[PDB]
This record gives structure tokens, C-alpha cells and sequence, in this order.
């Protein structure tokens, strides 16, 4: 079959700089059956380039495709605020029309340190038999960031479901939420709770800890 | 000496709609009322000539065309009709004179598992003029790119086959159609009945 | 233009059918392909079908479960999938080129709006709202954060609002996640100054349409 692999995964470029992509195949692909699609979060994909060289109807001239054989490229002359999305490359000459893994384009800005909060569970949550402790990460630019939940200087696992918001518009910073959905049984037989964070924008990891004695 | 209508109307096999067969008839004495009073045909429409008064009229030579089409499809065999069959397979002229006959052929054309010996054209670059055939099977070119002999996206085979099943509805039931067209030209004008 | 049917929720082991109605162009010369995408994942190709003759092609993974059909009378294309599993939860798209006459466009420029299909066994249930009251430990440098917690609701669409929609400055809602019990849960937070606590009536407005339950849970600082 035919496998497509877009080599550059994610690219963060400020508006103005030209951007490039690289959709490379394994076997020779017909030059008349290749296309590029643009998708925004929550909308159906939109066709951009068809036939490896010609653009679609109404597509602004900044987009332009080139290349043939096992190499194919997409070039944006100067980025615009509404051109930040995910781009897929697909070929339909053979029988299986496999897509590509996609490439995400995001705004690049300055590195901002995150904010750390801790939320003790509600008393009314105690009645249901489950404990809910939340550690909140706010306003940090680099996507990579990890949190380890610590109970009595022990790293608990299996209850750290993760949730990330989309890039913001005015400042383009991310917000992170981690919830420690913990059973009631473990709640009383331990004392010290903590969530430790490590971020590229922080010189050293910041440890935020909570105790049930001051509840 | 009588015209051989029986061999046409009782043939063992019938041609496909895209390759309908033609057989001219001349120098013989014909009889149409015996055909008319069969009480077995389904439709008998004669545009321009009264079927009861065919015996009292004389022409120069007649043509007989036959094929097989779907039951719901019989309505397109008429002057001034519009449809895929009229466009791509068999078109009648506006001033057509003659008769069209069709009757059900379930017990002879339908079998268990389906008969795939009848085909009909799907696409054509241009509409058909009256009374011509197209036996070409070259790959169609829907898009603006040459097919180069390979079937795929925007390159479709022009022909597919009917699927006839005994359990199919009367709408999908096969029908055998025979079309007679009478010609008139300066000639001895031989063919006409007693 | 391509218009699809609405979202549907099924039980494991059953089968589903999705229709993709077309209008505004010569549907006879077109061709449709089906693409599905999970939540935050890559696009996956299923197959394609030529509407002119009904011929279809399928990928190896979904060869024995996917069936594509057509209806010339209503210009409607049908797709069905049997023996659904939990991982089949995704959104499905239908795409076809714009055909005007004999000639037609060389790409799948026309796309549908998509249909959401969920495969699960847990029955529908209303949500429960739990307040995230701010505390002294939570407050940091004058900045304070508070919000509400929503749990154990099966249907996807839920909404969060503040001050009956008046409070939206720096509001954060997070994408819903799936627990081990099969019931969804999300969180919503907002930032306010430490001088704001104890002065304004803070409450989160939420709703769950399939349960037809509307809750406005007032939150107060922890004592
Ligand atoms: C086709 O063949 C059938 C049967 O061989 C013909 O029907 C016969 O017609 C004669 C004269 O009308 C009758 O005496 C017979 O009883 C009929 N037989 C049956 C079984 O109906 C039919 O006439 C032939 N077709 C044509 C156009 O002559």
C-alpha cells in the first residue's frame, strides 16, 4: 500500500515568516491525485490544493504547492491570523487512500511561567464516598508541562486524568487542569497531599502541598 | 408467401438495449390483425396510423428493432421523450410513424441468481441522434485528466448489467420490446397485406 | 451542498445507518467517500462509492462491516456499520465533488457537516454540581480562582455560565473527559481578585438538555 508521513510535526511561527511542510510518501505517487486539506477545531476540512500544483476555488494566492515524485511541499508566503490550523495531505491514485498524521501550526510568543493552585474537596463531596482534589495550572506558553500528585511523599497514580484547553486568542497561553478523583477510603489514612509541577519557564519545579489538618 | 413476423416475435434470444438488432422486411404479404388480436401483448401504440386500418395500406419496406429493458423503463420509448435511455441507448425521431409493442417475459428471462447478459450504457459525451448504435466500450472521462486506460476516480466503465430476480417487483420485471417503423419512398412499394 | 442526518447513540453489538443527502448539483456524475475522526485524533479513511453505477471500494479493516448504498430517487447516499464497538465513537463525514454536467471538478471540495455517533451501554443521567470554593491556600498573590465541578452525566453537550452570562472575563472551561464508569465529567474555573470574595453573588449557571435539568449552584468561601 501507500503510507504518507508529514515529517514536521508542529511548527510555532510568528506571523510574517514563511512556513513550509513536507508530505513524503513511500512509493511513487501519481502527480494528478494528491491534495491538501485545512481543518480548524470543530469544522469540516476544507480543500486547499488539488493536482499537486493548482489551488481550489477562492483560495488566496499565498498558498502554493510544488514538488513531484516522493517529495511534496506546501508553502505559505506570509502567514495570517486565520491560517493557524491543522493541514493534512492525502493521495487517491491507488486503492487505499491513506491520510497523513497532520501538522499543527500555532502562534509563537514569549515564555510565561505557570500559576499553581490547589482546591480541597467539598464537604458535600464527602457524602458520596469519593474525594475530588484539583491542581490547576494557568497561563503557561510552552505546551509541554507535567504534574505529579504526591501523597505523604508518595507518588500516587491511576487517578490523574488530564485536560488541556485550546490556545487562547488575546495572548495565546494554555491552561491545564488535573483532577485527582480519589476514593474516600484512602482519604483518611493519609495526611499530606501535594502536586508538583515542572515547566520549561520555571528554573526549578514548584511544589504546592495541602494538608487536611487545617480543613 | 407471407412475411416472417413469427421468427422475429418468437426468437430464442434478444439483444441488449445498447446493441439492439435490426431486420428489414420486404417483398412479402403481411398480416397485422392476427398480431393485433393476440390478446397477450401489454402495450400497442401506433403513432400516426390506426392499428385497425393497417391492413388497408401499403408501404415500401419496414424495419423491426428488438431489445430488452426494465418494466418501469418502457415509458421512454416514445417520440419527444427525455430520459437516460432516450439520451444514450435508443432515441426515436419526433415525426416517428409506426408501432411499439412490449410484453412481460418473466418466465423466460428471469432465473435464480440473476441474468447478467443484458447491459445498458450509463454515460455518453453527447446525446444520440435518432436511429444509431454505439458499440464502443472505451473508458469514459468525467474529469479533465486523461484516463490512459486505467479505471478509477473520474474514469468509469460505460456499461453495467441489469440484475433480474424472480422475486423482484413488477416495476423491475423484464420486458421485451419490439418496434416497427414503416418507410415510404419512391419504389415498387411491395410490402402490404391482402 | 451536502446535508447529513442527526447524531445517534447506540448499544454495543447493534448497527447504525447514516444518510448524506445531496442537492444543488448534478448528483448523477459524482462520487462519495466516507471519512471518520475520533476526538482529537487523525483522520481515518473508510471507503468510497461511485454513485453512477453503485460500485464501491473498502479498506481491509472495515471490509466485512461497512456497506455503502445509494438512492437515485432522493439523491441520498447511505452508509451502515454493524457490530459497533466502544472505540467506534467518532464523527463521520461525506465528501463529493461539484458536478455541473458531463465535466466535473477534480477534487472533493464539497463537504458535509458531520454526524456524531456514540457507542456505549450506560444509560442517560443528569449531572451533579460540586462547588470549588476558594480557600486561603488556593489564593496566591491577590489572585484568586474558583469554579464549579460537574460529574456523572452521560450525554456530551453541557454548558457552563457565570452571573447568568454576565461574568465571562477570563473564564475557563475545560474539555470533558471520560471516567472509568462511562460517565463524563468536566470542570470550569474563573479568576477573580481576592478583594472580590465576600462581596459579589457568585454562582455558576449550568444545564443538561437530555435530562432537562437546570441548576444554579451558589458557591461560598470555605470557612
Ligand atoms: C409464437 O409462437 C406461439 C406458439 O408457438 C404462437 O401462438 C400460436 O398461434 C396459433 C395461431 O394464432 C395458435 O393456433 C396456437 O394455439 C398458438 N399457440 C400458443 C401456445 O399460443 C404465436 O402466434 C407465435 N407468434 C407469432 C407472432 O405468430
Amino acid at each position: 500500500e501507500i503510507v504518507l508521513t508529514q515529517s514536521p510535526g508542529t511548527l510555532s511561527l510568528s506571523p510574517g515568516d514563511r512556513a513550509i511542510l513536507s508530505c513524503r510518501a513511500s512509493q511513487t505517487v501519481n502527480s494528478n491525485y494528491l491534495a491538501w486539506y485545512q481543518q480548524k477545531p470543530g469544522q469540516a476540512p476544507r480543500l486547499l490544493i488539488y493536482g499537486t500544483s493548482s489551488r481550489a476555488t477562492g483560495i488566496p494566492d499565498r498558498f502554493s504547492g510544488s514538488g513531484s515524485g516522493t517529495d511534496f511541499t506546501l508553502t505559505i508566503s506570509r502567514l495570517e491570523p486565520e491560517d493557524f490550523a491543522v493541514y493534512y495531505c492525502q493521495q487517491y491514485g491507488s486503492s487505499p487512500w491513506l491520510f497523513g498524521q497532520g501538522t499543527k501550526v500555532e502562534i509563537k510568543r514569549t515564555v510565561a511561567a505557570p500559576s499553581v493552585f490547589i482546591f480541597p474537596p467539598s464537604d458535600e463531596q464527602l457524602k458520596s464516598g469519593t474525594a475530588s482534589v484539583v491542581c490547576l495550572l494557568n497561563n503557561f506558553y510552552p505546551r509541554e508541562a507535567k504534574v505529579q500528585w504526591k501523597v505523604d511523599n508518595a507518588l500516587q497514580s491511576g487517578n490523574s486524568q488530564e485536560s488541556v484547553t485550546e490556545q487562547d486568542s488575546k495572548d495565546s497561553t494554555y491552561s491545564l487542569s488535573s483532577t485527582l478523583t480519589l476514593s474516600k477510603a484512602d482519604y483518611e489514612k493519609h495526611k499530606v497531599y501535594a502536586c508538583e509541577v515542572t515547566h520549561q519557564g520555571l528554573s526549578s519545579p514548584v511544589t504546592k502541598s495541602f494538608n487536611r489538618g487545617e480543613c | 408467401n407471407l412475411c416472417p413476423f413469427g421468427e422475429v416475435f418468437n426468437a430464442t434470444r434478444f439483444a441488449s438495449v445498447y446493441a439492439w438488432n435490426r431486420k428489414r422486411i420486404s417483398n412479402c404479404v403481411a398480416d397485422y390483425s392476427v398480431l393485433y388480436n393476440s390478446a397477450s401483448f401489454s402495450t400497442f401504440k401506433c403513432y400516426g396510423v390506426s392499428p385497425t386500418k393497417l391492413n388497408d395500406l401499403c408501404f415500401t419496406n419496414v424495419y423491426a428493432d428488438s431489445f430488452v429493458i426494465r418494466g418501469d423503463e418502457v415509458r421512454q420509448i416514445a417520440p419527444g421523450q427525455t430520459g437516460k435511455i432516450a439520451d444514450y441507448n435508443y432515441k426515436l425521431p419526433d415525426d416517428f410513424t409506426g408501432c411499439v409493442i412490449a410484453w412481460n417475459s418473466n418466465n423466460l428471462d428471469s432465473k435464480v441468481g440473476g441474468n447478467y447478459n443484458y447491459l445498458y450504457r450509463l454515460f455518453r459525451k453527447s446525446n444520440l441522434k435518432p436511429f444509431e448504435r454505439d458499440i464502443s466500450t472505451e473508458i469514459y472521462q468525467a474529469g479533465s485528466t486523461p484516463c490512459n486506460g486505467v479505471e478509477g476516480f473520474n474514469c468509469y466503465f460505460p456499461l453495467q448489467s441489469y440484475g433480474f430476480q424472480p422475486t423482484n417487483g413488477v416495476g423491475y420485471q423484464p420486458y421485451r420490446v419490439v418496434v416497427l417503423s414503416f418507410e415510404l419512398l419512391h419504389a415498387p412499394a411491395t410490402v402490404c397485406g391482402p | 451542498q451536502l446535508v447529513q442526518s442527526g447524531p445517534e447513540v447506540k448499544k454495543p453489538g447493534t448497527s447504525v445507518k447514516v444518510s448524506c443527502k445531496a442537492s444543488g448539483f448534478t448528483f448523477y456524475y459524482s462520487a462519495v467517500q466516507w471519512v471518520r475522526q475520533a476526538r482529537g485524533q487523525r483522520l481515518e479513511w473508510l471507503g468510497w462509492m461511485a454513485v453512477g453505477s453503485g460500485k464501491a471500494n473498502y479498506a481491509q479493516k472495515f471490509q466485512e462491516r461497512l456497506t455503502l448504498t445509494r438512492d437515485m430517487s432522493t439523491s441520498t447516499a447511505y452508509m451502515e456499520l454493524s457490530s459497533l464497538r466502544s472505540e467506534d465513537t467518532a464523527v463521520y463525514y461525506c465528501a463529493a465533488p461539484n458536478c455541473t454536467g458531463g465535466s466535473c471538478y477534480d477534487g472533493f471540495n464539497l463537504w458535509g457537516q458531520g454526524t456524531v455517533v456514540t457507542v456505549s451501554s450506560a444509560s442517560t443521567k443528569g449531572p451533579s454540581v460540586f462547588p470549588l470554593a476558594p480557600s486561603s491556600k488556593s489564593t496566591s498573590g491577590g489572585t484568586a480562582a474558583l469554579g464549579c465541578l460537574v460529574k456523572d452525566y452521560f450525554p456530551e453537550p453541557v454548558t457552563v455560565s457565570w452571573n447568568s452570562g454576565a461574568l465571562t472575563s477570563g473564564v475557563h472551561t475545560f474539555p470533558a473527559v471520560l471516567q472509568s464508569s462511562g460517565l463524563y465529567s468536566l470542570s470550569s474555573v474563573v479568576t477573580v481578585p481576592s478583594s472580590s470574595l465576600g462581596t459579589q453573588t457568585y454562582i455558576c449557571n449550568v444545564n443538561h438538555k437530555p435530562s432537562n435539568t437546570k441548576v444554579d449552584k451558589k458557591v461560598e468561601p470555605k470557612s
